[PDB]
């Protein structure tokens, strides 16, 4: 999966979580079975 | 007291299931044995922990 998210939103993206990414836009199984890698791109985006 | 046989074999039982009843109110590390008062209070993999 790919996207671009402010740098706030970041902690919902994972299993289990609660907020409006979680909640209304992007959401993770309770048994996810992977890896979550990130990084600011503000020189880039 | 003659009878005290059969009487103490109804307070044994009676005692064990009393016992396993009041066992449903301990905590055991949890925030309350109220079960619903975990689900209700926190997120579910508090709540499952």
């Amino acid at each position: 999966d790919s996207f671009v998210i402010r740098g706030d939103e970041v902690r919902q993206i994972a299993p289990g979580q609660t907020g409006k990414i979680a909640d209304y836009n992007y959401k993770l199984p309770d048994d996810f079975t992977g890896c979550v890698i990130a990084w600011n791109s503000n020189n880039l985006d | 007291s003659a009878l005290g046989k059969l009487q103490d074999v109804v307070n044994q039982n009676a005692q064990a299931l009393n016992t396993l009843v009041k066992q449903l109110s301990s905590n055991f590390g949890a925030i309350s044995s109220v079960l619903n008062d975990i689900l209700s209070r926190l997120d579910k993999v508090e709540a499952e922990v």
